[PDB]
């Protein structure tokens, strides 16, 4: 069993800081972003 | 003295009419007035799910 993730999979990140701001967003409403796209490549491995 | 008093009255009462006229179309036309409330934010939460 190998795992593969695809077009109907999800990457999640949990963000934490400690920005005076953050210790800010509390009673929240609404929240809007302009975030860029990465991607991620997998990289060789042996079967020894 | 009370002769005018008295008399004075029956003698303006012609106006009795006028004013009374006022007070109806008066309110029988009317302007519409104004709330001022806003002194601070209505502010709730603005999205159900």
């Amino acid at each position: 069993r190998y795992e593969v993730i695809k077009e109907n999979s999800y990457v999640y990140v949990d963000y934490w800081d400690d920005s005076q701001a953050f210790r800010n967003m509390v009673y929240v409403r609404s929240l809007a972003a302009n975030l860029n796209s990465v991607i991620c490549t997998g990289g060789d491995y042996s079967f020894a | 003295m009370a002769s005018l008093i008295y008399r004075q009255l029956l003698t303006n009462s012609y106006t009795v009419d006028l004013s009374d006229e006022i007070q109806e179309i008066g309110s029988t036309k009317t302007q519409n007035v104004t709330i001022n409330l806003g002194p601070f934010a209505q502010t709730g939460y603005a999205p159900v799910n």
